[PDB]
């Protein structure tokens, strides 16, 4: 199985 | 080129060099480690515009992540790298602030205790950061500081703000527990108390590391409550519970005076017990992750085959109470019916007067009153073979691991306490504590005892010597005894314990490397004299701290209690088989002690028991309390990733340790046991291991089961805490 | 599979040479005498020494009498009836010649619309069309089913081959691809909502999400804002949980990024845009909806593959007589192969695509000392996969110089002067520095003057057989272990990866990797180059994860680096059993 | 279900006469004059006093816009590829409009035959093709394969 | 499992 623990803060950091 | 976002909002080219630095300085004096390694598996993940921080988490776990028994010092550099990144965090740059200006903004921020700017002067202050060595930072293994920055250091766990670092969390707790101390002398104690910590002479209990320099006073961890059979008493002992497990204590809970169902308490013991395991329970997660208990009762209760199996997964939930743990209560009678094939008769508490009372203070009444009330036919009863009870029990105990076992009689002819004033009736949540109590009939019933301890534990693997053992007494003894007038007591009763016997609880922890440096072993016999050398050199420097402290401070009020006043000593009154598993003398003056006792009186009436670790042994990357570990490397789940932590010396050592299942069996560890226990004034959190693959048909016979418990009574182990069976 | 034989009674009637030969002799038959045995003699000693490989159709079939050749049709589905039943009549008849489809149906209107009962039922539909010609409707016959992410349905689209659920609310036997651009990423990163449409509710959105991202930006805030349109809103967030969810427990839950498939492309997305992928999705061609299996004005898309052996060349400049020859050897057989559907025949010699990969790319990085996972291997994989496209390029050009460019040649961004080395995606520049060694401006006005024979060159598909026959390693996969293992009639079939002897520290077996950023940083390199896609997996091997568990937030971490450095497609995920 | 309404609104607009008098009216509707109303008086006398029955699509239909009425078709599939698929289009085109289906698909050749892989796989397309236009692909849509 | 045989003689012999 998976973890579906989503930290949406560190997400926001990224640069498509 | 590739892009950084800094730690606010700004941007700048990504620093190579500057990476490399850390790295360099980090891996100094290392060993096996590869610089080059740890930037190729960070650097493939970094991208344009990452955050700062995010580099620094990535490079720590690339390190952590080559943590292996080969290359041991990867804890090392992953911990290096996660404290520079920790001093980033607190502090904006890796040098510590100023210790005065660090407490001034902490206090500010209402973060630190303002006490502390109260008791010590700027010049004070300035006086204690000579003494600090921020460097001690470096020797700390990766999963010690995940333990520090998860739980020890004080952060902001809403927002993710880390504000001290270790060095500071050392001296604060230092100048805290020292702060009443008289000028002369303080300064001299807070600086030598931090010398023992800072390089892990010293372990201390979580509540203590987390809380002592900010403004809680909660730090009782572990309560002992003493129920009566009536409702007013079980009430009380229900609210006692619910607010020290709001303060996230263990608890240890003697409900074995509850009258059996059926008696003219009619309903019987279990829904009681039910209504004690919701109040253990009441301040937990969704009433089951956190909140923990060991209840106590006799064997010979009337409703004993029901409780021994409360936590058997099938059945009814009418007839089960799972989430709280059991102590069985056993003496010499019981067993000498085992042994002679014989029957066990079990009574109701309320049908048998003075049994209950002699069960724990005095054998040969209870011998009397016991097959006095047997042969009785107007005294309600049960007969039950003691093989098909006992066997009940072990099976049970085996099934779950965690149904105990108390020899009272052990608990109360060899003990700080006399048993005609004030016997020991049970123990707490992990089997190593062994206090006085008396049951309350309101939670504010200033006539009950509810038993604290405070505890820690000394470096086995720390010191050089067993004479440092002297100056590090006088350390851990002075620090809990302070703390015992710091801390808050929420009920009259649990305060009455503590200011009364002021018993401290004062174990070890790297044993098992300590042994191996030694090169002794637990499973065959060679570390006996060695352990007996051992745990002489604590009990008495320990007893010589207290009894100096008395001295100094008075003995404590109800020490006329003890043994001790009447100038029995833990050497006087130990199990004689003793003397059959181990010949090393006494090394010191004994006698010269005894005397000194018997003027003085000790400042705590208990100063050693043997506890479990886990959380205080990672920190020291030490092996846990008294045990063995069960493999060279330890492995822990975390958001953080996998972490791992290798036994001390693995390099040098991996030979000499002998890992858990390496035994060939529970002999060699439980004559270990019963040699500390000689010595030490409460109890000890023994383990019985069982690797099924070790017995034809891959199942462990009874016959063993009760061997193994028998060599515990014979050699005078008080207590069994966890059995061990290897899945495998 | 490959020799020509007797399946009832078990004869072989030819050797490997003989097979070798006459595929030459038949893809090189209508060339002039003055080059014909020259082309043939070329073409044999590069197939017959491994240096390129042949799908199966075109190895078992070509010097037989069939003209079935084509294994890979890509099939768009309009929003009406007739474009539903044309979409399965075509289905039925390629996959009985054992093709591969992608089918794009994201235009079927979503469930309650004034298709007023869904889209499953049609998805449904088009499974038994797929496996209409499969042993007891199951073994055989394959498809990858496209719809967008705001799809209406979406929540319902991705869980249709989850176990568990009521049989009328899944479709398990088909696989799917999630169609993505840039905005749907930022709603993620943003946490902010997605806004779900019937794309016929919808003006002009769905072909803005493919062709034109800022009107694609513009009519879409625009719809949301609009409450007299039907629509819903989900957290992205739990959206793009679901579907990494779905991704990870079946490992074919696909993506592809629309805007880099029409942004980085061979095709000008205002004409030919790329809606949709194959089967194994590396395939990126343009398609229109058929109103009818007959009608002349569908595009069914084809594509002729073959690939170049890594290991079989001593050096790169090899590649300019392979790529003449396997660029001649396939658009030969384009006009050899027959069309059993009209609208398919018309993208065929339309456009004449083809699709020219690799195999052996793991041992050649062992070869020359690299690895996937550590960015060791990324300035040779830019300079391997630039001297790929160049000569491929450059093989095409000069057939179209030779024969004509392709007929819709002018539709291509190629037409234009326009290169791939113009528009990859720039992060590209931050983690390789290889210079273009090749003089591509030269190049960029040949194509200008004489154009490309064929619009597609380039695609990097899986391998297994071809790469067995070469005993290369598959496609550009790292290799599970050194001994790969086969069940059959005839006992256990083993196979040594190639030089074990010498190369087994050299090679990183593909659980060795720590993670998946090195080897998305190859596959975005390479996409630099290539023309289509590229069949990209994910993997994730549950013991190097606190409990086992691999989180989302490293699934979803994964899923955005692969778009950063403009990745195209993901097809499987693999997660480690073990 | 006869009664002219908003499915939407839940409205009703005719009463049960007006449906018989104009599904009367639309049927005669190209008779000569000199005997159309005399036809409708009839019939619609004939339904009105329930002697004669006619089918949902007829009733619900007849009168307002639509022209689909047709409920009940037969399809006979050749065995090849190209007969198969057509008959699977009219299947959807028919089903789409609410007709019960009656399928002839007996000359599909058998699995092993030099539809090597058989009549099932072809049924189960057929089924699908039924119900295609159905709730969630069960409710409605009906079919018996001869 | 464990193995619930219990020989009650060899117990005997113990010596508390």
């Amino acid at each position: 199985q998976i973890d579906s623990e989503v930290d949406t803060d560190d997400l926001s950091n990224f640069q498509l | 080129n590739l892009l950084v976002t800094k730690r606010d909002g700004s941007t700048e080219r990504i620093n190579l060099d500057k990476i490399h630095r850390v790295l360099d300085w980090a891996a100094e004096g290392l060993h096996n480690v590869s610089i080059s390694q740890v930037e190729l598996r960070s650097h493939i993940q970094f991208y344009d515009g990452i955050k700062t921080s995010d580099i620094h988490e990535t490079i720590i776990k690339a390190a952590a992540d080559l943590i292996s028994r080969d290359a041991p010092d990867y804890q090392y550099l992953a911990a290096r790298l996660a404290i520079f990144h920790l001093r980033k965090k607190a502090y904006g740059q890796f040098e510590p602030p100023a210790l005065y200006d660090h407490v001034v903004k902490m206090v500010e921020m209402g973060k630190y205790d303002n006490h502390l700017l109260e008791d010590y002067t700027e010049e004070e202050f300035k006086q204690m950061d000579t003494f600090i060595d921020h460097d001690r930072d470096m020797t700390f293994s990766y999963a010690a500081v995940k333990q520090l920055e998860g739980k020890y250091l004080v952060q902001n766990r809403v927002t993710g703000e880390i504000y001290e670092s270790a060095q500071f969390l050392y001296i604060l707790v230092a100048a805290c527990l020292f702060s009443n101390y008289p000028r002369e002398t303080r300064l001299q104690y807070v600086k030598r108390f931090y010398d023992a910590v800072s390089t892990f002479k010293i372990s201390l209990p979580t509540p203590i590391m987390s809380g002592v320099r900010t403004p809680t006073r909660q730090f009782s961890s572990c309560v002992l409550i003493e129920c009566g059979d009536s409702l007013d008493s079980i009430n009380a002992t229900s609210s006692a519970i619910v607010k020290y497990v709001s303060q996230r204590a263990g608890i240890g809970i003697n409900a074995g005076r509850i009258r059996a169902l059926g008696s003219p308490f009619h309903t019987g013991c279990i829904p009681f017990y039910k209504h004690f395991q919701t109040a253990v329970k009441s301040c937990s997660q969704g009433g089951v992750r956190g909140g923990a208990a060991t209840l106590f009762y006799p064997m010979w209760h009337l409703e004993v085959e029901s409780l021994l199996v409360l936590k058997n997964n099938r059945g009814v939930e009418g007839n089960r109470v799972r989430h709280m743990d059991y102590g069985v209560q056993i003496n010499k009678l019981m067993y000498t019916r085992l042994l002679k094939g014989e029957d066990i008769t079990l009574f109701s508490p309320s049908d048998v007067p003075g049994l209950y009372d002699a069960f724990f203070a005095d054998q040969e009444e209870f011998e009397r009153l016991y097959t006095k009330y047997e042969k009785d036919d107007s005294i309600r009863k049960q007969r039950v073979k003691a093989v098909e009870l006992f066997s009940l029990m072990m099976q049970e105990r085996a099934s779950t691991g965690r149904i105990y076992i108390q020899n009272v009689d052990h608990c109360n002819t060899h003990s700080p306490f006399d048993p005609a004033i004030a016997p020991v009736r049970q123990s707490n949540l992990c089997l190593e504590i062994a206090l006085p109590t008396k049951p309350l009939n309101d939670v504010n019933d200033e006539n009950g005892e509810i038993a604290l301890c405070t505890l820690s534990a000394f470096n086995l693997g720390a010191i050089n010597n067993l004479d440092e053992l002297e100056e590090l007494a006088i350390l851990a003894v002075r620090a809990l005894d302070a703390l015992l007038d710091y801390q808050d007591y929420p009920i009259p009763a649990a305060k009455r314990g503590a200011m009364g016997r002021r018993t401290l609880g004062i174990g070890v922890i790297n044993f098992a490397y300590y042994l191996a440096k030694h090169g002794k072993r637990y499973s065959d016999g060679s570390a006996n004299n060695l352990t007996h050398k051992t745990f002489e050199a604590i009990q008495y420097y320990l007893l010589k701290a207290s009894n100096e402290l008395a001295k100094e401070q008075g003995a404590c009020p109800w020490f006329n209690e003890t043994t001790y006043a009447k100038g029995i000593l833990p050497i006087d009154t130990y199990k004689k088989d003793l003397d059959t598993i181990a010949n090393e003398p006494l090394h010191y003056d004994w006698e010269a002690l005894r005397e000194s006792i018997k003027t003085h009186g000790l400042r705590n009436s208990t100063l050693s028991a043997l506890m479990p670790s886990e959380t205080s042994s990672q920190i020291s990357n030490a092996t846990n309390g008294i045990e063995p570990p069960r493999g060279y490397v330890s492995i822990k789940a975390s958001k953080d990733g996998i972490l791992r932590q290798v036994v001390p010396d693995y390099e040098h050592l991996h030979d000499a340790y002998e890992l858990l299942w390496e035994m060939p069996g529970n002999d060699g560890y439980l004559q270990l046991v019963g040699i500390m226990q000689k010595f030490i004034d409460q109890s000890i959190s023994a383990n019985t291991n069982y690797d099924p693959s070790r017995f034809p048909s891959g199942k462990v016979p009874m016959q063993q089961l009760l061997k193994d418990l028998l060599t515990a009574y014979k050699f005078g182990v008080k207590t069994l805490y966890y059995q061990n069976t290897r899945d495998g």
